[PDB]
């Protein structure tokens, strides 16, 4: 989208992980398998959450509101009435629909942010030891099994560690 | 040997409205717009409306004769008429302030009836029974207000009327009346006896005169006569008299109220059932804690903001893409 | 051998405003913000608007005789009055509810103006000729409106007079008159013959009874007595009945009226011209499916939102940068 | 720029391509040239097409709307008149300028997002068979003539990789 | 050797709130919400506000007794009235359209009160002393408004008076007066000995006949009679005619206005003191040029928008980051 | 971070760069210190001093606005003018809060996108010459002297390279 993540450089999404919102998919020797990053799904849900409490907040519930009645020879205080109910009533309209429309563009974008961050924060700790294809996937160069896997979605990846990568590199 | 970074996707066909695009299908959303009513209308803090049915506010305060269904009515929680509420002023004429007294009634949650001038006890030398017309009539006969006391001369005479009621209650008492128009000076004189009569109303606030307008007009409900209304708010304490030398339609009975607010006046045709709610609406009630709702600008009660709105649907998660 | 990514450029010059910066070319935008109006009062759906010109809502009503272009007036699209209306009300007094009744024609399209008491044959017993005064003079000689009659004495004899109207008509008509207040009783005996006179008018909704307040008042246009002019809106079926020993300006011209939304009262000096238009302001036509405009505030027809805006331009290309 | 696109990392426009907003420019053995990308160009069309009848929408046209008169003892209900007409003015205007103000940024932000994901769409393409000068151009290394520029303009490319 | 790029940070405590997000501690902010005010009524333009103390305007502009401290007042930038501003009205009765007249006074600037029916020269043929009354009392005697005069008959005669004033100010002439309504017919005699009394009062647009309405109501102030109070704006030019047979309460000092905008009516406990401002509230003055303000709704002069809002602070810098 | 670079990529922020809101840090055989980026300071500075200046400019001061009287048969227009001035309220709040959130939300994400765009614009100059560690730092291969810093914060670079490699 915006940030050409989400039905961006990755096509699509995974009915698989059902955990969260934003994720991995790691496939090992030990098997495959979905894990939801807690971290990053946490704070998406956090700032989602406050945001549409914040609109709630905004929009002060409606207390007794009743009709005037006016009689034949006051039309144009009534019309005086009528005019200003219909005037708040289109700004009111305008408001809700406006407010919505325009979060909404910004809440898309928002989750499109978390993808592509989360993807460049995997990128950046990899680095040589594996190479990007496209789908947002990395390629291993120096073998990760499970409990290694659980060290990059989990933001310990140790790169040195990993060498090995310079000789499967080539 | 491999790692995959993605997100979320499920069955959900929700779909949400942006700036750029439209029906967006999404994983995540909430509808921010309430729809859905009671069709009932229902109790507020346990209190039930008052139904005036085939009555309106007049019918219902000077005691139309069609309207005796009315005369136990003593709390409510809001008031209610419907499209049939047209017996009101049976007697034709002009109800003064009529508006301002129904606006008055919005904040008006109860009262006591009481007799502020007692019929049999207050007026030894004018003639209380005779005071009924056509205009009026109940189960096949002539008939009157039921609040209101129709005075015309004792045989031959109406000697000047005056009568004094101190505001003893601890409340604000409504005192109505009406003075009476003929069409003729013969009339005039066949119910008042008096050519030049005056009425004369005044309290500590409240100072008024009425001089009968005699002019000649159509029948309206078989009478060329007219009727004006009047009311007024009697303070605690306050004494408030009546002096006149004919064409008085004297207050019978009077109502101590009750302030409160939170209650107003809405037109339904509804039905009332044994129910509560927060949220009354002429379609309804509501129970709902949603910010907006598009069923109907009157209000009673905590409501969510009225709105023209058919959709209000804000997103949560994400694009949804299965791509199966 | 090389391969770049671009993006389009022009020579447009048209410039938006950003919240953090301003006057930002772009290579496209629209304006939403109309300024361009027609400088000519047009019709509105085929139906030429009503121009009262030197005239008011007054003048045309009670038949000014500075207003006889307008006695053929029968419908229009809205109603024009200019910088100099003044021909209204010639001889001095009060139109009571006159504001209201403005506002009732407001929503009148097209009414149907006939003799409802005709001038030769309703007053057998009264003076139909001889009601004329200065202050509503025409050709130099003394005159008077052209709706309304001034009855006075036939030979120092002014009998109660009674005359009724029956709205067979299946529209509202409107019945204007007026009673006539003498500086001295000198002029109350030589216009009426009966020093202690009144009028009386009565409809199923109207009733009262005037009664000439006799006093000497600065002179207005020549005239130290006043006239005060009433209206109201007889309904279907109903009967209008008026009686007088004196003092009554009689109805002798009234409108059975058509209603109809989209009309009103607007205050232009603007020509009128063999045009069409679908939305009228007071400086000239609108022809535009623009949301918004700077022009006036008072609209008739569709119109774009008023606004006080002097730029509302939104750009729809990208920034632009030619960088020759 | 928001995104570093446009007026950044692509100093300048190019007042030579006039068939759309996003493109490229290409220079080959058979000659040089302009060409838009219509899937990108078309998509901003669509939604910048939609946002400004979006905005038109919440704007509804004004009907019938003329002044009423008062007595000279009707002063007060005059003024309430004239507070709730001045009133309606100074929020309406208020909504459409400010409302203009924020989406004008919102679209140069989404062109300029626009840019810089096409740029990347390419540069994930090419890789090693390209090198990123500056003002975003690729010099190719295995030389690509007029019919495989194409397929980079495509989406298509295809990668056959030596060094370089 | 290596080079990092970075961002700024302080020791700042500045909290900010977004959609996504509350307290955000940033580096750099402005406060858009004005709260403090001054706690004082200040002059504006140099010009010092009138203080009615214990007075209200009817009090102020009748010349009630206990306002003749107001007597002095001329100009002034506002007007205040306080908690304790009851001394208004002292003989009971009704003054009719005084909030129309309180509408008015608020486009007045100042004034040149004037003598426009002088007490000893405009009435030979009646009685101009003994017009006083223990409900008006002042220093333990019974006495009267300032700018009122209340005529009796002159050795039980009560010849009708006509008295005029003609306008020559070129400014708009504010004109008060009454009309008094006795408790019974005795009261009537002795006061005016006309049983048959009238007031009449007439200029170029206003007409007004009054006719006295004896009856008994409840004491006020120990009064059972009425006095109704009333006022008329002049034009410059024009002339006001005063004719009575009795119960006229003729005008002695009137005053010629001047208009200016920007001025008003406030209700303020807060004291005034020698002190200047653009902006003032009935809290206090406010000297500040942010967008909005908590203080108050009520304004006169210059102010920052009120808003309902605790905190409308806007961030400038980034989010701050220590990490010490 | 809707940029990931402020309290992302780069943990952190500098309470020893005073000069401005942007900044390099250098180390070199000559030493350490900050130094901020007059460039990119002063436009976000001349962005957000604008957008301030916009939002007061939509916010029209208010005029002398005082109360009206009403009697007790006037109870229907002292409703009608009370709900037209707690309507008009209701609504200036609802705006002014509201626009403040929303701006505020782009503030903070103006500044996340200039530190963003800043680092690219270095990455994009130096290449091959340094390496990209974390935190927005880049070690050279060729070491460069205050000279050549300045160069770099300076947009100017210019390549000799050689490769350490
Ligand atoms: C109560 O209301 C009913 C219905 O609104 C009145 O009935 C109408 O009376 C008029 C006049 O006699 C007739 O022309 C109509 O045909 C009647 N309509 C119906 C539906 O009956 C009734 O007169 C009212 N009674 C009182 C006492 O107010
Ligand atoms: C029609 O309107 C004109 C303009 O108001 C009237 O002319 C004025 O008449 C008064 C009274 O005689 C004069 O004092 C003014 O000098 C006149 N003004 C102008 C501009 O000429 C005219 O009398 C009105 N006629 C009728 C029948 O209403
Ligand atoms: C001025 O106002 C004061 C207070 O409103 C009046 O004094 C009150 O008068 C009433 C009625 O007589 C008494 O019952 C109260 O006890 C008095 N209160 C106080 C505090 O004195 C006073 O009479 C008024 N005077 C004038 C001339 O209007």
């Amino acid at each position: 989208g915006l940030f050409g993540a989400i039905a961006g450089f990755i096509e699509g999404g995974w009915t698989g992980m059902i955990d969260g919102w934003y994720g991995y998919h790691h496939q090992n020797e030990q098997g495959s398998g979905y894990a939801a990053d807690q971290k990053s799904t946490q704070n998406a849900i956090d700032g989602i959450t406050n945001k549409v409490n914040s609109v709630i907040e905004k929009m002060n519930t409606q207390f007794t509101a009743v009709g005037k009645e006016f009689n034949n020879l006051e039309r144009r205080i009534e019309n005086l009435n009528k005019k200003v109910d219909d005037g708040f009533l289109d700004i009111w309209t305008y408001n809700a629909e406006l407010l919505v429309l325009l979060e909404n563009e910004r809440t898309l974008d928002f989750h499109d942010s978390n993808v592509r961050n989360l993807y460049e924060k995997v990128k950046s700790q990899l680095k040589n030891n594996a190479k990007e294809i496209g789908n947002g996937c990395f390629e291993f160069y120096h073998k990760c099994d499970d409990a290694c896997m659980e060290s990059v979605r989990n933001g310990t990846y140790d790169y040195p560690k990993y060498s090995e990568e310079s000789k499967l590199n080539r | 040997d491999t790692i995959c970074i993605g997100y979320h996707a499920n069955n959900s066909t929700d779909t949400v409205d942006t700036v750029l695009e439209k029906n967006v299908t999404v994983t995540h959303s909430v509808n921010l717009l309430e729809d859905s009513h009671n069709g009932k209308l229902c109790k507020l803090k346990g209190i039930a409306p008052l139904q005036l049915g085939k009555c309106n506010i007049a019918g219902w305060l000077l005691g139309n004769p069609e309207c005796d269904l009315l005369l136990t009515a003593s709390s409510w929680s809001y008031i209610v008429e419907t499209s049939n509420s047209e017996n009101g002023t049976c007697y034709p004429g002009d109800f003064i302030d009529y508006e301002e007294l129904r606006e008055q009634l919005s904040s008006v949650s109860s009262f006591e009836k009481f007799e502020i001038f007692p019929k049999t006890s207050s007026w030894p030398n004018h003639e209380t029974t005779k005071g009924v017309t056509a205009a009026c009539s109940y189960a096949g006969a002539s008939s009157f207000y039921r609040n209101l006391l129709w005075l015309t001369k004792k045989g031959s005479s109406y000697p000047k009327l005056s009568k004094s009621y101190v505001n003893n209650k601890g409340k604000e008492v409504l005192v109505l009346w009406g003075v009476h128009h003929p069409p003729t000076g013969t009339d005039q004189q066949s119910l008042y006896q008096n050519a030049d009569a005056y009425v004369s109303v005044g309290s500590s606030k409240y100072n008024r005169r009425f001089t009968p307008e005699i002019a000649a007009r159509p029948k309206v409900r078989g009478q060329a006569g007219r009727m004006n209304y009047y009311w007024t708010l009697l303070e605690p304490g306050d004494t408030i008299t009546f002096e006149a030398t004919g064409n008085l339609i004297a207050p019978w009975y009077a109502f101590a109220l009750n302030r409160g607010s939170g209650s107003g006046i809405i037109t339904s045709d509804a039905p009332v059932h044994d129910c509560n709610t927060k949220c009354q609406t002429p379609h309804g009630a509501i129970n709902s804690s949603l910010p907006f709702q598009n069923i109907h600008p009157v209000t009673i009660g905590e409501c969510p903001k009225y709105v023209r709105s058919t959709k209000l649907r804000m997103a949560t998660g994400l694009r949804n893409i299965p791509a199966r």
